[PDB]
């Protein structure tokens, strides 16, 4: 499960951490945030080098672009050299899908839904992954544009959390990011596990299980 | 395929089919820009040699390239169609992939990047032409004027002029443009454009033809009459 | 119709400690339910203190190998006999891995060495080049009967103190070499038990700041 | 005269003024010495630098653990022709297994050489090499001119002056020749040999460049403090 | 005619040492390396008082770590800038780390002899590249069209470059620090260019391990011309 | 993509104290039909190396080609192409493994399992496999098809690991061969009496046995069986 | 490789393209060949000028069929003219007749020989053709109809003319003895007497090569049953039928 | 190699002049005079054949005014056949716009692209350029009646009266001074003639040297109609303006 969303004081990306082959847990630490440069951020779901390897040749492209033009790329600039990019191997079978996220004085805070079929969707809250409709439940219900940045990154959190816990394949930990204008900030590492009673007590939330 | 290198130094360092390129652009009409405060004035010499000419269809001296910047030259008329062409493909492009229209130096950049190739690839021979190029960054007032010539080096400037003469109508604005005030108006602009180049044409007749960018995609060509009044205005304070 | 794959076996483990790395992996290779061979070396060392193993079918994991080693020799000529770093490595092996996306080699890589603080460094690898720079890895037949022990052995998952009935987590102490080396022994004795395809021998490749050591232990032949 | 416009006419005495145009560039090279015994074979190269600021040029490029090369003219092709023999090397290695031999290497050398020695539109490189290595057959030093002639031998130099290094070494041929085993007394021969080819300069730490490979001995170059003990 | 590729009766191609005269036409480019960064300074001589000066780019940045100055025909330099660049970054694709400076000036220099009858001549600029890395610590290199680079601890090239090395060659020494090496720069080309040397007619950068490659501000170096002409006012 | 034609059936192979025995029948199968009885499937290459091949016929003639033409090349401006710089087992199996995974990553492979077996220059044995996948190793024994089955089993009682190899005579592998051999003969529809036979020493060179036959048969016990279960006459 | 992809023949200073001035020198030492234009036919004629009287210059053929309604007769190079010959009768089939199913009318056939001579005289590394050519035709739609090519890819359609060594003497000849009333045997007549100027030596049917256009020739076909197909305009005289033609004269 | 037998066909002069074209227009120079004039009302295309024969077939000759579409004509000055390559061109281009767009193709776009082909001779390919000047009388719905001249640099203009190939500055003079705006077809016809008349090389100006078209909207209703005048037709027009 992996979600972005736009606010008052920028974007707050929270993906979890959980790869499987099948019902084999491969992994619980894999990193889905990839770190595209200093003030861009995509998300991985659908394949795993997919995501990994073109987003970091984006990053190439992005840095690419600064040196010729001597400015700072747009998300819409640098989210369609990506979209246009997998669009070119159309039918091939990449598999993607992944929000490119940043803040740049001329946009404000952007985010991209960018997909291996070639979709390219601007918007203010995107959810993806095998846990998607249930981070979405979440997000919709207590979503709002003036929430504060503290609020705000507890959403992402929370919303991923209830991902994890009803999804067979959405877990380990979640990660965290907020980014502003000045770049991303990272918000550190959640153990699923640990977060899960401790959220359960504080909230009152998950009255169906038993702690 | 043929292949021959056509552009080469000499023992003195020269590359002569690119100097030759620039001796085709001094025989070409004068082209002067001039930014105001808050404009670009493009003015163009037209060689009067031809009447009979139709002006309705006869290809114009400055174009569009997009709907906020223009190019005007100074050469081979044949040659610059092809250095236009290629400008306006490169525009509706960089639109398509960054969905941004082209910064005014950008454009430059790619039309010099254009003529400089074609000084060191096999097989052709450098353009006979020389650009100004001016409009407005999107979203930005102020006021943008570039030159390229066959080399391929370009730069920006307060106020230039290119092809015949241009040695006279440069002298002028050296002496006449003052960087600490722009022409601050779109008539004071215009105005020193028309001055500059009454010191080379012959009749301000429809020898003058003058274009006015202002910012947000506001182009305009002025007509006979108004340019008219201009020459007008401009002699009848000269008598003194 | 022609298969260009298959699967010879095997099992491979690394670990990362504090200022040493191990790669191990059994020296059975086989098809179906034959053995190739009770002793065909499965991990490497590629120079610049990187051990690598590439497990799964053989003739890409071989292929693979080969190339990389051959991207540490042409490094080394291209930027002035600098040392490939075990980050750079990754990220070079990924390029590798990628190049061939739509037609693969079928392998889990694993990498081990340490990196530039000297710390230990293990770096894991799908089939087509995704990669993480992990602690500790098992790949291949029997993967998954050996990561959920080192879950519990080597990074305490599920155990609490004693007295605490699960308020205080059993803290993450460093293990030494001795200690990694004998959860390796144990890993593969039960993988060995349990799993057909792998067995006959053990060989580990070591790597400290002193360069790369080996080990060899026998394994059941059953 | 009329006849050297190009690499594709002969002169009416048989001849090929561009490439004797190349052999030129050679000539005007800084020299390096290049000499061996049984057990080992020793390059040896006089560095020239730009000016006071400068580095002075690096002459000698490994192109495997068992061969290198030194160069003499112009640079830039010694690379294309060394980044040539790595690839043959590696190629070798990869599908036979096998280390190439250093008279096969001299053979690839020359036919490289030699069809921008016929053809319109090419040059003739414009650099000599000599070729040490260490094979199944022992210790070899080749010498290679962009006429595509290569030769075998137990010692030679090029570029400015070598004639007086090649003339010692001649001289001393049943000396150096017999040096086995000893890796150091190889490389004295060596430097005393490109002695002979000095004026106004003399060795120093940042000019002087060697390389050495043999029976249990990586091609490995020797530049800076390194040399300092044999200067 | 005569082939592009020729060789001269010296052994020296003929259009390799033609690019080399029109370069000595360039304006001026003058680089120190210290042990706290390279500056790298231009004359960007202006044809006409019109032309907005700062439009004039003959320092470029080929990535964080490496800075380059150009001179000759600079409009040459530009396909050499833009592969410089993709190495650059390349590299860092392929292998996660910055790209030594002088594999990134050789393979600027593989370009070179790549001209026939491919370029059809050589490049008619010359480039000094300076950068930090971790293994050779600050650099600068000289790149020739000849496809030669040699590695310096202060160079000009351009115009004033004979009179400008004879003074390089004697106010260079292994102890400068940056605020020196930058003071030499701008003096040196004060001394060899035709106009006075004032903050729009000539540029200074630097690169330091800490902050890469930076050109200055027309203000900064405004201050760094008035404090130059004060110490040689004071002897 | 194909599909094997006239195929070979297995080669079987082991190392013992001085060197390497590999053996192969002389039969090349067209389906269940025994089509021809006359075929070499053990090609020497000089006088160190043996390859012996199974599988498709056509491809296997192919891969004689190359080896034939591969000794041609290597005495080229070589003056020393029988001495230091002759054919090593070694580089002849490298050059066999890099063909076959080149042509099985085009999707269009030799269809064939090798075996190259010889001794290199400083006296040691070389033994490995290649196949259509480009799939290589190496053990004691190595054996193709009905053999990996049937004769490995036998042979790895006589060397079962290496230390075993320094213990094993000359006399005592080619019994072992020529005894896995009979067993296939049994065993194996597609296997023939009829096969050859080469051994390389490091002291006596290589010895090529052709025509050699499956003896010492046991058949006699077949008379006493009668029916499928219940029938007595 | 061919490495001559620049032009051969260019503008000199005056305005003149040299080779093809050249080309139509070499033209003017050609055998002379005519053409005359009747009201229901054209006939075309050269001189059989052999090389050696051990040559059997039957065997040379200078008027050439290239559609069954279409002949051609050349001056200048003969072997310029044989592979010219090739080409034209296949660009009548590979551009006309493979997508129309019909054979094409004489001035687009001329046109596409014509455009063939023009890129010799402009593509890379190569000479222009040294021939003029005369094609007489007939189709349904234009008629009867005879043109002139030349080496540059220059075409004009002709009442009658003549081309090569004595052509400006020929061409006075045809001035005076042309109207539009001739039928074909006054054509050939006026053809034999403006031939017997040009030629020095014997002059019968074995040293004349004619042909002409004219009517449908059924029992050339080689098959009967379509009524439609009705035979070849193209015929070539006999030696014997010159030779009537010759005491008439 | 080959090199030494390549004339350059594709390099400025010192003064910065395209040699290939100043020789192209040289002999451009020497062709038959081609005019033409544009009325309110539609256009004229008026060329003198070069020095004829009286067996040179007429009425099936044409080597000065084609057709390349029902809407647009062109008038040859220079080598026929290098026209004739550039004229079958210009066809299919007319032919691709109207199969892409279903609207007739433009006058100046048509133009346009001949005159780009022919630039591209003039630097790169190394291939001697098009000796041919072109004047193009066409009509559409956007500009309506229009006359323009390409010549072999690639460079065209657009004009009220114009000509090219022999004379022209004679001719040029002569179409300046009795040119007018207001100026209709019939008027037109008679000045195209009668310029002829006085700057033709010929000795007198007869049926059998001229080619000649007009471009009306003498069509009935809204719509172009190009006539190619017979020999008759340029013989009685000839009486009619009285010039023989
Ligand atoms: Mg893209
Ligand atoms: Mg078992």
């Amino acid at each position: 499960t992996t979600l972005a969303f736009r606010f008052q004081g920028g974007i707050i990306v929270a993906v979890d951490s959980r790869a499987t082959a099948g019902n084999w847990v491969a992994s619980q630490t894999v990193k889905k945030v990839i770190e595209i440069n200093p003030f861009l951020l995509g998300t991985m779901a659908g394949g795993a080098a997919d995501c990994q390897f073109w987003e970091t040749w984006l990053g190439s492209q992005c840095r690419l672009h600064e040196l010729r033009e001597k400015e700072r790329i747009s998300v819409a600039a640098a989210s369609k050299i990506l979209s246009n990019l997998v669009y070119q191997y159309k039918g091939a079978g990449l598999s993607m899908g992944t929000m490119i996220c940043g803040y740049t004085r001329k946009e404000g805070p952007t985010i991209y839904y960018v997909d291996s079929d070639g979709t390219r969707l601007k918007g203010d809250i995107f959810c993806v992954g095998s846990g998607q409709t249930f981070a979405y439940g979440v997000l919709d219900s207590n979503y709002k544009w003036d929430l504060s940045v503290e609020d705000a990154l507890y959403l992402g959190k929370r919303s991923i959390l209830a991902a994890a816990h009803r999804d067979a394949y959405s877990g380990g930990s979640v990660n965290l990011y907020h980014v502003t204008e000045d770049g991303w900030i990272y918000h550190g590492n959640h153990d699923v596990g640990e977060l899960f009673w401790k959220v359960k007590e504080e909230e009152g939330s998950f009255n169906n299980v038993i702690g | 395929g043929y292949d021959r290198a056509l552009s080469i130094f000499s023992p003195d360092g020269h590359i002569f089919q690119v100097e030759y390129a620039l001796e085709a652009v001094k025989r070409g009409t004068c082209a002067v820009g001039v930014k105001g405060k808050n404009c670009v004035v493009l003015g163009c010499e037209r060689r009067s040699t031809l009447k009979l000419q139709d002006t309705r269809i006869t290809p114009s001296k400055v174009s569009k390239i997009d709907s906020h910047v223009v190019l005007s030259f100074s050469g081979l008329n044949a040659d610059s169609r092809i250095l236009i062409e290629k400008a306006r493909v490169e525009a509706q492009s960089h639109r398509l992939t960054l969905e941004d229209p082209v910064t005014v130096e950008y454009l430059t950049r790619y039309v010099a990047g254009v003529q400089q190739r074609y000084t060191q690839s096999g097989g052709v021979r450098p353009f006979g032409v020389s650009t100004l190029i001016a409009g407005f960054d999107p979203r930005d007032d102020e006021p943008k004027l570039y030159q390229t010539e066959p080399s391929g080096i370009y730069s920006s400037w307060s106020a230039q002029t290119i092809g015949r003469n241009s040695k006279t109508v440069r002298e002028f604005l050296e002496k006449n443009y003052d960087r600490k005030e722009p022409p601050a108006t779109v008539e004071e602009c215009v105005k020193l454009t028309v001055r500059s180049l009454l010191e080379v044409v012959q009749t301000g007749a429809k020898n003058i033809e003058i274009t006015v960018v202002k910012p947000d995609s506001d182009i305009v060509a002025l007509s006979s009459e108004e340019i008219n009044q201009y020459v007008t205005q401009i002699e009848q304070e000269k008598q003194e | 119709q022609f298969n260009p794959y298959g699967d010879n076996g095997g099992t491979i483990l690394g670990i990362a400690g504090e200022d040493f790395a191990v790669l191990a992996g059994d020296t059975r290779n086989i098809t179906d339910y034959s053995i190739n061979s009770r002793y065909e070396p499965k991990v490497f060392d590629c120079g610049d203190n990187i051990v690598m193993s590439a497990n799964g079918f053989a003739a890409d994991g071989d292929a693979l190998v080969k190339r990389f080693k051959n991207s540490v020799k042409w490094y080394h000529f291209d930027h002035n006999d600098k040392k490939l770093s075990i980050n750079s490595a990754a990220r070079n092996i990924q390029h590798l891995l990628y190049g061939k996306r739509f037609f693969p080699y079928y392998v889990h890589t694993i990498i081990a060495g340490l990196d530039e603080d000297g710390k230990g460094a293990v770096y894991s690898f799908d089939p087509v080049g995704s990669y993480e720079r992990e602690q500790c890895r098992a790949g291949g037949a029997a993967a998954s009967l050996i990561m959920p022990f080192l879950d519990n052995q080597v990074n305490f998952k599920n155990q609490y103190e004693p007295g605490t009935n699960g308020k205080v987590k059993k803290p993450l102490k460093y293990l030494s070499v001795e200690e990694v080396i004998k959860l390796v022994r144990d890993s593969f004795t039960s993988a060995t038990e349990r799993h057909i395809q792998v067995g006959d021998g053990l060989e580990i490749l070591i790597v400290t700041k002193d360069g790369v050591r080996k080990e060899f232990y026998e394994l059941k032949r059953d | 005269n009329n006849y050297d416009g190009d690499t594709v006419t002969f002169s009416p005495t048989g001849r090929l003024f561009q490439v004797e145009y190349a052999l030129e560039a050679i000539k005007q090279g800084s020299v390096t010495v290049g000499l061996r015994s049984n057990t080992h074979a020793v390059l040896v190269a006089l560095k020239r630098n730009a000016d006071e600021l400068s580095s002075y040029q690096k002459k000698i490029i490994k192109c495997d653990e068992h061969m290198g090369l030194s160069l003499a003219g112009l640079a830039p092709d010694a690379r294309v022709l060394s980044n040539y023999l790595r690839q043959q090397c590696n190629y070798s290695s990869l599908v036979f297994n096998r280390k190439l031999a250093v008279e096969r290497a001299g053979h690839l050398l020359c036919d490289k050489a030699q069809k921008n020695t016929q053809s319109y539109g090419g040059r003739p490189y414009g650099v000599g090499l000599l070729i040490i290595g260490y094979d199944k057959s022992g210790a070899h030093l080749l010498e290679f001119q962009p006429s595509g002639n290569v030769t075998e031998l137990y010692g030679t130099a090029i570029g400015a002056r070598s004639q007086g290094a090649k003339t010692y070494l001649e001289r001393t041929l049943d000396t150096f020749i017999k040096i086995d085993g000893n890796p150091d007394e190889l490389i004295k021969a060596g430097v005393e040999a490109i002695s002979q080819s000095l004026r106004d300069e003399s060795l120093t730490v940042d000019n002087l460049s060697i390389a050495i490979v043999g029976k249990d001995t990586p091609f490995t170059i020797y530049d800076g403090e390194a040399v300092a003990k044999y200067i | 005619d005569r082939g592009v590729s020729t060789f001269s009766p010296e052994g020296r191609l003929f259009q390799v040492e033609y690019s080399l005269e029109a370069i000595k036409l360039g304006s001026t480019a003058i680089g120190i390396a210290t042990k706290e960064g390279v500056v790298l300074g231009v004359e960007k001589r202006a044809t006409s008082p019109l032309l907005e000066s700062d439009s004039i780019e003959k320092i470029v940045e080929i990535d964080r770590h490496i800075g380059c100055a150009m001179s000759g025909l600079t409009a040459d330099a530009r396909s050499m800038i833009e592969h410089a660049r993709t190495a650059a970054v390349t590299h860092n694709l392929y292998y996660d780390e910055d790209i030594n400076v002088e594999s990134l000036t050789q393979s600027v220099c593989d370009l070179a002899l790549r001209f026939g009858e491919l370029m059809s001549r050589p490049f008619g600029v010359a480039l000094l590249i300076a950068g930090h890395d971790a293994d050779d610590g600050y650099q600068l290199f000289h790149a020739e069209p000849s496809g030669t680079f040699y590695r310096y601890n202060a160079k000009a090239i351009g115009s004033g470059s004979e009179g400008a090395q004879a003074e390089l060659l004697n106010e260079w020494h292994s102890s400068l620090t940056l605020k020196e090496a930058e003071l030499l720069v701008l003096k040196i080309l004060k001394q060899v260019m035709e106009e006075k040397l004032d903050e729009n007619n000539a540029q200074l950068s630097c690169i330091t391990k800490q902050d890469g490659f930076k050109i200055y501000d027309n203000e900064k170096t405004a201050e760094l011309i008035k404090e130059l002409k004060e110490k040689e006012a004071a002897e | 993509t194909q599909q094997p034609i006239v195929t070979g059936t297995s080669v079987i192979s082991m190392k013992y104290d001085n060197g390497v025995i590999i053996a192969a029948d002389n039969l090349g199968s067209y389906g269940s039909l025994l089509r021809f009885n006359g075929v070499e499937r053990l090609i020497p290459v000089g006088d160190n190396t043996v390859v012996g091949i199974s599988g498709d016929i056509s491809d296997m003639q192919h891969i004689e080609r190359l080896l034939k033409d591969l000794v041609t090349e290597n005495a080229y401006d070589n003056p020393l192409a029988d001495a230091e710089e002759a054919l090593e087992p070694s580089y002849i199996f490298e050059y066999l493994a890099t063909v076959m995974y080149q042509r099985r990553s085009k999707m269009n492979p030799l269809w064939n399992a090798i075996i190259v077996a010889g001794v290199q220059s400083n006296g040691d044995q070389f033994l490995r496999y290649v196949n259509l996948l480009g799939v290589t190793y190496s053990s004691p024994t190595l054996a193709t098809g009905f053999g990996a089955h049937m004769a490995n089993p036998l042979l790895r009682k006589v060397v079962d690991r290496e230390s075993d190899i320094p213990k094993t005579t000359v006399q005592v592998a080619e019994e072992a061969i020529v005894n896995a051999m009979r067993v296939l003969y049994y065993r194996d529809a597609r296997s023939s009496r009829n096969f050859s036979l080469a051994i390389i020493d490091k002291n006596t060179g290589l010895t090529f046995k052709k025509n050699l036959q499956v003896e010492n048969m046991k058949w006699d016990f077949a008379k006493d069986i009668k029916g499928y279960g219940t029938q007595k006459i | 490789t061919d490495r001559y992809s620049f032009s051969l023949t260019t503008f000199s200073p005056s305005g003149k393209l040299g080779q093809i001035d050249y080309a139509l020198t070499a033209v003017k030492q050609g055998v002379t060949s005519l053409g005359i234009k009747a009201t229901n036919g054209v006939v075309i004629a050269t001189e059989k000028k052999s090389s050696s009287p051990l040559a059997m210059s039957e065997t040379l053929s200078k008027v050439s069929l290239l559609t069954p309604d279409i002949g051609a007769v050349y001056s200048g190079m003969g072997p310029d003219y044989r592979v010219l010959v090739d080409k034209s009768r296949k660009v009548a089939h590979t551009s006309y007749k493979r997508i129309y199913g019909e054979y094409p009318p004489t001035k687009l056939l001329v046109s596409e020989v014509a455009k063939i001579m023009q890129e010799a005289t402009q593509s890379g590394g190569v000479r222009p053709f040294g021939v003029s050519l005369l094609i007489a035709g007939h189709d349904e739609f234009n008629g009867f109809s005879l043109y002139q090519v030349d080496p540059s890819g220059s075409y004009f359609p002709w009442k009658a003319t003549a081309i090569g060594k004595g052509s400006v003497a020929a061409k006075t000849f045809l001035e005076k003895r042309w109207n539009d009333e001739l039928e074909l045997e006054d054509a050939i007549h006026i053809a034999l007497l403006t031939l017997k100027e040009s030629v020095e030596g014997e002059f019968n049917g074995d040293t004349i090569e004619l042909a002409i256009i004219g009517d449908e020739n059924p029992d050339l076909l080689g098959y009967t049953g379509i009524p439609t197909d009705k035979g070849p305009r193209f015929r070539k005289l006999t030696s014997q039928e010159i030779n009537d033609r010759l005491e008439a004269l | 190699g080959s090199r030494r037998y390549d004339s350059r066909t594709t390099i400025f002069s010192p003064e910065g002049r395209l040699y290939q074209v100043e020789y192209a227009l040289e002999s451009i120079s020497h062709a038959g005079t081609a005019i033409g004039i544009m009325a309110s009302d539609g256009i004229v295309l008026a060329a003198e054949r070069k020095v004829t024969s009286t067996l040179l077939e007429q009425d099936t000759s044409t080597e000065k005014l084609y057709k390349l579409n029902d809407k647009i004509a062109v008038a040859v000055a220079g080598l026929t056949a290098d026209a004739e390559i550039l004229i079958n061109t210009a066809r299919i281009h007319a032919q691709n716009y109207l199969k892409t767009y279903n609207e007739d193709i433009p006058v100046e776009i048509l133009v346009r692209r001949l005159s780009d082909i022919k630039q591209g001779y003039t630097q790169h390919g190394g291939l001697r350029p098009f000796g041919v000047s072109f004047i193009y009388a066409g009509y559409d719905d956007r500009y309506g009646y229009q006359l323009y001249t390409s010549n072999p640099s690639g460079n065209y203009t657009g004009w009220k009266a114009i000509s090219v190939g022999a004379n022209t500055s004679a001719a040029q003079t002569l179409l300046q001074m009795d040119y007018k705006d207001d100026m209709k077809v019939d008027d037109a016809i008679e000045l195209a003639l009668k310029t002829l008349s006085k700057t033709t090389d010929s000795s007198a100006l007869t049926y059998d040297r001229l080619e000649f078209a007009t471009i009306r909207k003498g069509a009935n209703d809204g719509e172009v109609y190009q006539k190619i005048f017979k020999p008759q037709e340029i013989k009685d027009i000839l009486v009619k303006t009285g010039i023989t």
